[PDB]
């Protein structure tokens, strides 16, 4: 019984960190827009 | 932070631009000279 406990409380405590990784995922999605700017300056001043 | 002031990110910005476009025109028109003067 005390160990079914353990398990269920533990379960728990990693679904909340589970959640917390998709902020951590959308900050990607700010590099990744920063890093296709930098490709514009890029090809713009090649052409220059 | 430390690259605020690059060109690298502020040169283009294809999707809002930081420029207008303004057009001059220089001209004279000549009017009943000999043909006093205008």
């Amino acid at each position: 019984f005390l160990t079914n406990e353990l398990i269920r409380l533990q379960m728990e405590k990693l679904d909340a960190k589970l959640n917390h990784l998709k902020k951590l995922e959308k900050f990607m999605e700010l590099e990744r827009k920063t890093l296709e700017r930098q490709q514009e300056n890029l090809l713009i001043q090649r052409l220059n | 932070e430390r690259s605020k002031l690059s060109q690298e990110f502020l040169y283009p910005h294809l999707n809002f631009p930081n420029v207008k476009f303004l057009r001059i025109f220089i001209s004279n028109v000549s009017e009943n000279q000999p043909w006093n003067a205008t």
